[PDB]
């Protein structure tokens, strides 16, 4: 789930 | 909100919060979709879509679905309480629910007057999707949007209902099931309070069954496995990586 | 073909072969693009595009460009001689030339009468692309299509000219430049033969200088680097992997 | 930097 994880931590 | 014993003031604030998170991430304004109802694909344009290769049509739909999912991820990030769940549970909820939320939101782009959906700038019927090679799934998605069209939801109802499609404490793989249960319960209180104030609790028994949404998602995953056998390089070369991660 | 000392019969057969490879991979039919010229985005539709987020507009254009590049890769795979070059040279030629071929092919979708381009189902001006944040590059692309428009190419001329934009023996990094020189020379004989028979050799001195296509490609790579700094997760999550490999 | 995708597209046949 590398992509979902990065989207969730992107700010 | 994850507050235990949420008061009536907290539930009214949660209704407002959920409606605002949805408005900020609804992707297209409802007035824009309605204004475009007279923009329908011509017969030559429909023939053009039907002549497209299967790979080109799958790639276009995977891109449009990914763009819609990107808005649902932002909806979740702004949704009261979601970012207080553990990282694992946030991923489990989005992996199982982002597609389900998109399918529900898609009822706004469906016109029952001519059975058409807004796609690539104009309104077209299910015949537009013929080159995908999955007529049963497309027909089932149009039937699902038709079932929701008949419930005649307001924007506030879509916001509260899609929050609940996403915050589902029964998803397999959750590690803090009890914490998701509290957020789900508070969102259910908010949805029920809004429906009670507007005399719309009679829609609860008319919402699609627990199984309709899972069937559409499972059929999408099955048709993508068939597509990937026929065109194994197109997915890795051109499909959005988020799409491949969620459904492959 | 890589055949040395190509006879007049071989040159005539190569003209026919190149035109057929292009016809099979031209992406959109010319008659459809021309007949849609009077269908132009309304002012409200233009405002809608200008109100899109930068990430959504970049993702849409990266998808459309990737689909156009996929057809140029199939053009190269069917082009006489290309698959006889070594794997390294095929990759060097496509990596540098795929985007240049797409920019040339896009003159078919450009209307010089009102400075509009066919994009997402209707014709629109450069103002449609404002949310990308690279107005100068978009204006340079419209000017490049305007310069090609002035030559009023036939479909056969586009086929023979785009074969030569791709088969360029001066690309840095070629390992068997002698074979690329030979294939480029045979394609030049075929292009010149076709032009001579149809009284069109006067266009040779009017073709855009190579530096112009190089500049458009370099500017696209630079604007993508600026975009990737502002939105570093969008590219890895949603852009086509072929696009990220060719331009990142 | 990398050419894994272009390589696979070219060898598809
Ligand atoms: C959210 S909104 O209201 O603001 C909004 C509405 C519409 C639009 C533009 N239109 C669309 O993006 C789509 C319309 C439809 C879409 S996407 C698909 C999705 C499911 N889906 C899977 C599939 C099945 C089979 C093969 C591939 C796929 Cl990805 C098929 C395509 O169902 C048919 C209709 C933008 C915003
Ligand atoms: C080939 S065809 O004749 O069969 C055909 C013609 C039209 C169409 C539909 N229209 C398009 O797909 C596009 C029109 C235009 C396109 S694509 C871009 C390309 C360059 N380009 C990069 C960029 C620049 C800056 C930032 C990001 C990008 Cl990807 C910008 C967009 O130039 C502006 C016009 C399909 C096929």
């Amino acid at each position: 789930h590398k992509i979902l994880h990065r989207l969730l931590q992107d700010s | 909100s994850l507050a235990p014993y949420a008061s009536l003031t907290e539930i009214e604030h949660l209704v407002q919060s959920v409606c605002k998170s949805y408005r900020e991430t609804c992707q297209l304004r409802l007035e824009d979709l309605l204004r475009q109802r007279s923009n329908i694909f011509s017969r030559e344009e429909v023939t053009g879509y039907q002549r497209k290769s299967m790979w080109e049509m799958w790639e276009r739909c995977a891109h449009h679905l990914t763009e819609a999912i990107q808005y649902v991820v932002e909806f979740a990030k702004r949704l009261s309480g979601f970012m207080e769940l553990c990282q694992n549970d946030q991923i489990v909820l989005l992996k199982a629910g982002a597609m389900e939320v998109v399918l529900v939101r898609m009822c706004r782009a469906y016109n029952a007057d001519n059975r058409t959906v807004f796609f690539e700038g104009k309104y077209g019927g299910m015949e537009l999707f013929r080159a995908l090679g999955c007529s049963e799934l497309i027909s089932s998605i149009f039937d699902f949007s038709h079932s929701l069209s008949a419930l005649h939801f307001s924007e506030d109802e879509i916001a509260l209902y899609t929050a609940l499609v996403l915050i589902n404490a029964h998803r397999p793989g959750l590690q803090e099931k009890r914490k998701v249960e509290q957020l789900q319960y508070n969102l259910e209180l908010a949805f029920h309070h809004h429906l009670c104030k507007t005399h719309r609790q009679s829609i609860l028994a008319k919402l699609p069954p627990k199984g309709k949404l899972r069937s559409l998602c499972s059929q999408h995953v099955e048709r993508l496995q068939i597509f990937q056998h026929l065109h194994p390089i197109v997915v890795q070369a051109a499909f959005p990586p988020l799409y491949k991660e969620l459904f492959s």
